[PDB]
C-alpha cells in the first residue's frame, strides 16, 4: 500500500450542521476546529507526498522502441498496449480485483491513474532498453541478452552459462510471467494488503457516521429537535452533551487517521526504497527482493498502492 | 580533473544554501510545527468550556464553592482534554522522529563509515562517500557521487569467435568503432585489444545468439615466434 | 476565465493546452502556475520530456566522460 484516501472533515458542519446556536456554542471550546482540521490537511498532504515519492523517481518518459527484439523474451503482459486508460494487462488484472452529508469531503489524489501509469511505464521501459544506467544518470540502451548477462554475473554465474541458455531461460521468464497472470486473474486473497487498506479507512467513516445517531446522554440525537423541544435555557445543556459527544467522536476518529497515516507512510518509504534498489538496479539484500538470488523487478501500479515482479 | 571537479562542487553547494533557503525546509517545518502545537496549547488557556470566565481566581471570587466547584470542573475537564490531545500529538510525531533518525543513523553507518551500493540510497548516481555536516536538531549529508557523462552508441556482440570456441570478456564488453573490436570496462570507455587475457572462453560457436567472428590476439606468439 | 475541473471550480484562471511541470497543486492531475500581462493558468501537469532509447538488438552506449555532482540529503 502507498497512499490512504485524501479525506477532509469540516468540524463544525460535523458538529452542529446549520444551528447557529450550536456553533456559538462550540465556538466556547477553542481552537479544537482549527487544530483537526490541520491534522486531516497533513495527513491529505502527506498522501500525494508519499505517491510522489514512490513513482515520480524517473526523471524523463521512456518509451519502448515499436519493435520487439529483447532476446527471447516477452513483456506484453505488462508493457501498455494503447487499446484501453492506457494501462497493461496486469494493471488491469490488479484494478478489477479491488472493489457525504457532515463534511465529509474527499479530495481527489494529486496524480491520476493515468498518470501513475505513465510512471511505472516509463520506470518499466527504462530497465528493459537500459539497465539500471537509467537510475545512475542518462539512460544508455544495451541489448537485453547482455543486461541479462551483467544481471547473472551480478550474483555469481558467469554469463555464459546465460548466453548459452539464453532460450531456455526466456522459455522460463515467460511461462512465469504466465502463471502470475493466471494466480492474479482467478484467486483475490492476493491483494489482500490494499483491500484491507481502504476496507479499514471505509469502517472507519462509517463508524465516525453512525456515531451522528448517538444521544451521549441527551434527549434526542437531532440538533433542530432539541432546539424545538426545548427552550435556550435548557437547549444549551442538552446541546453541550451532544458537542461533547460528538467531538470526543471526531478526535478519536482523527487520532485513528494519524496513526493508521504513519502506518501507511512506513509502507510508502519501504516502497520507495524497494523500487530505488529493487528496480532501479539490482540488489545483494537477501530476501529483500523476493526469495531467491535476485536478477530485477518491474513494477506495476495498483489502487493506491505498488505492485512488484521480482524476477530472481 | 576529478579535484577541479569536486571543489567546484563543494562551491556550488555553498552557493545553494547561501541564497536559496527552502533547501531546509524539513527542519524549519519540524520546528514550526512543534511552535504551533505549543501555541495552541497556551491558546487553549483563554477557552471557557462552557465556564463562566476563563481564569480561575475569577470563578473562585465570583461564586461560592457550590457552583465554583461546577464551574471549575467544566473548566479541568476542558483544559485535560485539550493537554491530552496535545500529549498525543507530541507522541505521534516523536515517532515519525524516530523514524527519521534511525534513517538518519542506517544513512551515516552505510553512507559515511563505508561505500554503498544500494542504488538512491546515497545520492542519485554512483555512490563515492559522504560528509556529514550538523544542523539545528538535524543532519546534512553531502552525498559526493560519481555520474557518467556523455556517451557513444557503439556496436556490440555477446561474444566472439576465433578459433571455432566462443569468446567472452572477462570483465567488460565487447564493442566496436565499425572498423575494430575492443573491450572495455562497462562505465568508461577505454578500448583494449582482445587478447585471450580479456577474455576466456567456452563451448563452440554454434550455441550462442549474435556471435560475431574476429581475431582474440594472443601474447604468446610473439616469445613463440621470436 | 471559469474552469470546471474534476476537482471543483476553478474560477479566475485560463485552461491552457500546454503543459508544464507542477508549480502549484490543485487535484486529479491539474495544476496552477502564474505566467505569461501575465495572469495564472491552469493546465494538465506534464511528467517530464518523453524520450525514446535507441534501443537495438547490437547497439550500447558506453560513457567516456564523468561527472562527479554533490548532492546534499537533510533530515
Ligand atoms: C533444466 O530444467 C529445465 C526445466 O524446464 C529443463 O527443460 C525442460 O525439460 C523437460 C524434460 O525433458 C522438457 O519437457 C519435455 O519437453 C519435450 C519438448 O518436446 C516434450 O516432448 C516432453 O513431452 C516434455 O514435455 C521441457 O520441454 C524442457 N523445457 C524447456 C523450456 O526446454 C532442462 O532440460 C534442464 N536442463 C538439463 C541440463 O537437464
Ligand atoms: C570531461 O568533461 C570535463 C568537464 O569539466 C572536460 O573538462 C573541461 O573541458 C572544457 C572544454 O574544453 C574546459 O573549458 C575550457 O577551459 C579552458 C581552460 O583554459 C578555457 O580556455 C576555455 O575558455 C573553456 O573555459 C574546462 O576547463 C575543462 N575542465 C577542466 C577541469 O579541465 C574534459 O575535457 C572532458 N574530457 C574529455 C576527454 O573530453
Ligand atoms: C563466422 O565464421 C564461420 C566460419 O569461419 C570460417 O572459417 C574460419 C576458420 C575462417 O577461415 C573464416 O574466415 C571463415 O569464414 C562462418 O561459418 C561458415 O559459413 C559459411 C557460409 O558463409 C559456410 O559455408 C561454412 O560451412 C561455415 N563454416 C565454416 C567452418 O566455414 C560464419 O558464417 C561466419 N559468420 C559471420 C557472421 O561472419
Ligand atoms: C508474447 O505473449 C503474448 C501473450 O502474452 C502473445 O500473444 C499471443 O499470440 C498468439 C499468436 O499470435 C495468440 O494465439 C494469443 O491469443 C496471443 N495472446 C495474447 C494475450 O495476446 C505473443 O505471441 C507473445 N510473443 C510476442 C513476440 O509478442
Ligand atoms: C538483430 O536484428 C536484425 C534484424 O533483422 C538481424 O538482422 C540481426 O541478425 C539481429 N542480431 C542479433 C544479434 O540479434
Amino acid at each position: 500500500p502507498v497512499s490512504m484516501t485524501k479525506t477532509s472533515v469540516d468540524c463544525t458542519m460535523y458538529i452542529c450542521g446549520d444551528s447557529t446556536e450550536c456553533s456559538n456554542l462550540l465556538l466556547q471550546y477553542g481552537s479544537f476546529c482549527t487544530q483537526l482540521n490541520r491534522a486531516l490537511t497533513g495527513i491529505a498532504v502527506e498522501q500525494d507526498k508519499n505517491t510522489q515519492e514512490v513513482f515520480a523517481q524517473v526523471k524523463q518518459i521512456y518509451k519502448t522502441p515499436p519493435i520487439k527484439d529483447f532476446g527471447g523474451f516477452n513483456f506484453s503482459q505488462i508493457l501498455p498496449d494503447p487499446s484501453k486508460s492506457k494501462r497493461s494487462f496486469i494493471e488491469d488484472l490488479l484494478f478489477n480485483k479491488v472493489t457525504k452529508f457532515n463534511g465529509l469531503t474527499v479530495l481527489p489524489p494529486l496524480l491520476t491513474d493515468e498518470m501513475i501509469a505513465q510512471y511505472t511505464s516509463a520506470l518499466l521501459a527504462g530497465t528493459i532498453t537500459s539497465g539500471w544506467t537509467f537510475g545512475a544518470g542518462a539512460a544508455l540502451q544495451i541489448p537485453f541478452a547482455m543486461q541479462m548477462a551483467y544481471r547473472f554475473n551480478g550474483i555469481g554465474v558467469t554469463q555464459n552459462v546465460l548466453y548459452e541458455n539464453q532460450k531456455l531461460i526466456a522459455n522460463q521468464f515467460n511461462s512465469a510471467i504466465g502463471k502470475i497472470q493466471d494466480s492474479l486473474s482467478s484467486t483475490a486473497s492476493a491483494l489482500g494488503k490494499l483491500q484491507d487498506v481502504v476496507n479499514q479507512n471505509a469502517q472507519a467513516l462509517n463508524t465516525l457516521v453512525k456515531q451522528l445517531s448517538s444521544n451521549f446522554g441527551a434527549i434526542s440525537s437531532v440538533l433542530n429537535d432539541i432546539l424545538s423541544r426545548l427552550d435556550p435555557p435548557e437547549a444549551e445543556v442538552q446541546i453541550d452533551r451532544l458537542i461533547t459527544g460528538r467531538l470526543q467522536s471526531l478526535q478519536t476518529y482523527v487520532t485513528q487517521q494519524l496513526i493508521r497515516a504513519a502506518e501507511i507512510r512506513a509502507s510508502a518509504n519501504l516502497a520507495a526504497t524497494k523500487m530505488s534498489e529493487c528496480v532501479l538496479g539490482q540488489s545483494k539484500r537477501v530476501d529483500f527482493c523476493g526469495k531467491g538470488y535476485h536478477l530485477m523487478s518491474f513494477p506495476q501500479s495498483a489502487p493506491h498502492g505498488v505492485v512488484f515482479l521480482h524476477v530472481t | 580533473l576529478i579535484a577541479n571537479q569536486f571543489n567546484s562542487a563543494i562551491g556550488k553547494i555553498q552557493d545553494s544554501l547561501s541564497s536559496t533557503a527552502s533547501a531546509l525546509g524539513k527542519l524549519q517545518d519540524v520546528v514550526n510545527q512543534n511552535a504551533q502545537a505549543l501555541n495552541t496549547l497556551v491558546k487553549q488557556l483563554s477557552s471557557n468550556f462552557g465556564a463562566i470566565s476563563s481564569v480561575l481566581n475569577d470563578i473562585l471570587s465570583r461564586l461560592d464553592p457550590p457552583e465554583a466547584e461546577v464551574q471549575i470542573d467544566r473548566l479541568i475537564t476542558g483544559r485535560l482534554q485539550s493537554l491530552q490531545t496535545y500529549v498525543t500529538q507530541q507522541l505521534i510525531r516523536a515517532a515519525e522522529i524516530r523514524a527519521s533518525a534511525n534513517l538518519a543513523a542506517t544513512k551515516m553507518s552505510e553512507c559515511v563509515l563505508g561505500q554503498s551500493k544500494r542504488v538512491d540510497f546515497c545520492g542519485k548516481g554512483y555512490h563515492l562517500m559522504s560528509f556529514p555536516q550538523s544542523a539545528p536538531h538535524g543532519v546534512v549529508f553531502l552525498h559526493v557521487t560519481y555520474v557518467p557523462a556523455q556517451e557513444k552508441n557503439f556496436t556490440t556482440a555477446p561474444a566472439i569467435c576465433h578459433d571455432g570456441k566462443a569468446h567472452f570478456p572477462r570483465e567488460g564488453v565487447f564493442v566496436s568503432n565499425g572498423t575494430h573490436w575492443f573491450v572495455t570496462q562497462r562505465n568508461f570507455y577505454e578500448p583494449q585489444i582482445i587478447t585471450t587475457d580479456n577474455t576466456f572462453v567456452s563451448g563452440n560457436c554454434d550455441v550462442v545468439i549474435g556471435i560475431v567472428n574476429n581475431t582474440v590476439y594472443d601474447p604468446l606468439q610473439p616469445e613463440l615466434d621470436s | 476565465n471559469v474552469f470546471q475541473t474534476r476537482a471543483g471550480c476553478l474560477i479566475g484562471a485560463e485552461h491552457v493546452n500546454n503543459s508544464y511541470e507542477c508549480d502549484i497543486p490543485i487535484g486529479a492531475g491539474i495544476c496552477a502556475s502564474y505566467q505569461t500581462s501575465q495572469s495564472i493558468i491552469a493546465y494538465t501537469m506534464s511528467l517530464g520530456a518523453e524520450n525514446s532509447v535507441a534501443y537495438s538488438n547490437n547497439s550500447i552506449a558506453i560513457p567516456t566522460n564523468f561527472t562527479i555532482s554533490v548532492t546534499t540529503e537533510i533530515l
